């Protein structure tokens, strides 16, 4: 299963302004569920730009339907990989989930492009939520079907026995 | 004034002396084409061998390390 | 998916009375959520055999875990439709439900043969279990998915707004 | 005796069954004449049945299942 997610919005600020927040994004009232976040990985490349990997954990809450599905699960670790070009104002983010994968992969690219026409810097994004556990459900249905026979095996063989004898 | 926090506790100094540098470089030098190189050298190899330490036993590293031969944007 | 599952058992008696009991099993206390039974259609075809159809209604209820999101299930109607060949003393018989297939259908085939060899009924039963249906959980997952894309889109550009401010004052 | 769907058929039901069980043990499985000597207790009972079916919900599928061919 995929589900693919696209929203786009203008800040009406510079490149330096809008990469240097994504840089120090965190803290901020609006995510107290980012717990930390650390450098993993920073070099210029060879073509100039700024090539960043950092590593966040967030907590979170799993919803209340879930809870029997899935096992305990209050945090996430998060990657999040970028490129900075200061020769043409864009920047490339990316983020998923490293943890988690196998119920659900969560990935977003957000670009920030300066737009010297307005003046202002766009930024596209694209989720796109991954998964092919289906909650585990192929498995309870399984376990339903199995026990559903052998109970109706058990139940007929007895019932039959039962109404012969009665007739014999 | 409150700071983000580095996953290890013990390496949140570092990484808020790492950041500050960084941010002053990232500003006044790269952006403004003044720069390309490390000059937060000291900062960042403090910090990293802090948090490289940290990260040998965190049952996270399998697949950070296969993460970072990634590439998202496909290169 | 479809999930097959097959059981025999050997009846030590003979045709008739395995037969007769099938059309008169009801009630017998191993069935007892077994509400009614119906005969539908019953005629003697070309080939000289049997052919029966019935139709049961049975008490029932979903699994715990899947009720929050299906409605509620209380019974189920079922055809039972059979062909007693009385000269091969042979009796095929065949179940499924009619209703709440969109969740689960579950198709029953035993078959009654005796055996003079060793004057018994060997039944054999071959069941499959048929459903393409994730319980209603699979709309959920994508409420989750809106949801939180729609989250984090806030949480991200007004985090992004409130560091702006920060850093250009 | 088990019930019909419909309790106002039940008497018919077990008039019917009764004649039929009969048939089935000493004429059919005997071979000894294949013909319906429970057609006026079969007619009463089915029209019974047939009058009730048309105000249940499961008709259609019951209809759909009647016309299928489950052992090909």
């Amino acid at each position: 299963m995929v589900l693919l997610h696209k929203s786009t919005h203008i800040f009406p600020t510079d490149f330096a302004s809008v990469s240097r927040a994504f840089f120090n994004r965190y803290p901020n009232p609006y995510s107290p569920h980012v717990l930390s976040i650390d450098t993993i990985s920073r070099n210029v490349d060879q073509e100039g730009n700024l090539r960043t990997t950092r590593l966040l954990k967030k907590s979170g809450k799993l919803p209340t339907w879930v809870k029997p599905f899935l096992r305990g699960i209050t945090e996430t670790w998060i990657i999040e990989v970028s490129v900075v070009n200061p020769a043409n104002s864009t920047m490339k983010t990316y983020t998923r989930n490293l943890d988690h994968t196998g119920i659900m992969k969560v990935e977003e690219y957000t670009t920030y492009q300066f737009d010297s026409a307005t003046s202002s810097t766009i930024a596209d994004s694209r989720v796109k939520f991954s998964s092919g556990f289906n909650m585990g459900i192929k498995s309870k249905v399984e376990d339903w079907s199995r026990t559903k026979f052998d109970e109706n095996v058990k139940k007929s063989r007895m019932g039959m026995a039962f109404v012969i004898q009665k007739l014999e | 004034n409150i700071m983000s926090a580095s996953f290890a506790p013990e390496c949140t100094d570092l990484k808020t002396k790492y950041d500050s540098c960084f941010n002053e470089w990232y500003s006044e030098k790269f952006l403004k084409g003044k720069s390309v190189e490390n000059e937060c050298s000291k900062q960042w190899y403090a910090y990293t061998t802090c948090v490289n330490a940290a990260l040998v036993k965190q049952g996270i590293k399998p697949a950070l390390d296969e993460a970072r031969e990634e590439a998202p944007f496909e290169n």
